């Protein structure tokens, strides 16, 4: 029952890390389509100059 | 990575405070309109670039190769690069791009 | 001779004219060479990561 619950803490441990990493990289993907208003550029490499 | 994530989102959400710039009517003298710290900033910045720029360029027009205004030339770069820097972890990149169109 | 060095004078002005104009038309190009390789360093570099 022990080597369960550890096994499900590391399941969610895994996933935590994968949802953070995909979030991480949500911040460098360019938004193509003009058209979405809401993802400002954070980065200045994306900067419109 | 949490971490990263929330360091990220603080540029993000920063990025989205419109930074309003006052029209340059000529005619009015005095309005004491409050600069945008962006724009304050970054004028400072381009200044003390500026001065370092004039300084160089003055020496090589005046023929007087002064030897001992190289350390010196050195120091303000540094300040400079320094200076430039903390401008760019303070603001966001939009803003500092919107400030330097108006200038 | 002070007509002549400000003559000098006038022409090192517009020397160091040419030359800041040559130094500008190629800072602008270097910002969009610098542009694109932070792109490219993102695209190439970052994106693949959270497929592995």
């Amino acid at each position: 029952h022990l080597l369960r619950v550890t096994n499900k803490k590391l399941n969610h441990e895994l996933q935590s890390i994968v949802n953070g990493v995909q979030t991480l990289m949500s911040f460098f993907s360019t938004p193509e389509t003009a058209c979405e208003l809401s993802s400002q550029p954070i980065f200045l490499s994306q900067l419109l100059l | 990575i949490q971490y990263r994530c929330e360091q990220l989102q603080e540029i993000r959400r920063a990025s989205q405070r419109e930074v309003m710039f006052s029209a340059v009517d000529p005619d009015l003298s005095s309005s004491t309109f409050l600069e945008p710290e962006v724009l304050r900033d970054v004028r400072e910045v381009c200044k003390l670039r500026f001065k370092f720029l004039r300084s160089l360029h003055d020496d090589s027009i005046s023929s007087s190769v002064h030897p001992g205004k190289e350390d010196l030339r050195s120091l303000s770069h540094q300040q400079w690069m320094s200076m430039a820097e903390k401008v760019w972890n303070t603001h966001t990149p939009n803003h500092i791009l919107a400030a330097l169109e108006r200038l | 001779q002070n007509i002549q060095e400000a003559c000098l004078l006038l022409d090192k002005k517009q020397k160091h004219i040419q030359i800041l104009i040559k130094g500008n038309s190629s800072s602008k190009s270097q910002i969009r060479r610098s542009s694109v390789e932070a792109q490219k360093y993102v695209q190439d570099k970052l994106l693949p990561w959270p497929q592995e």
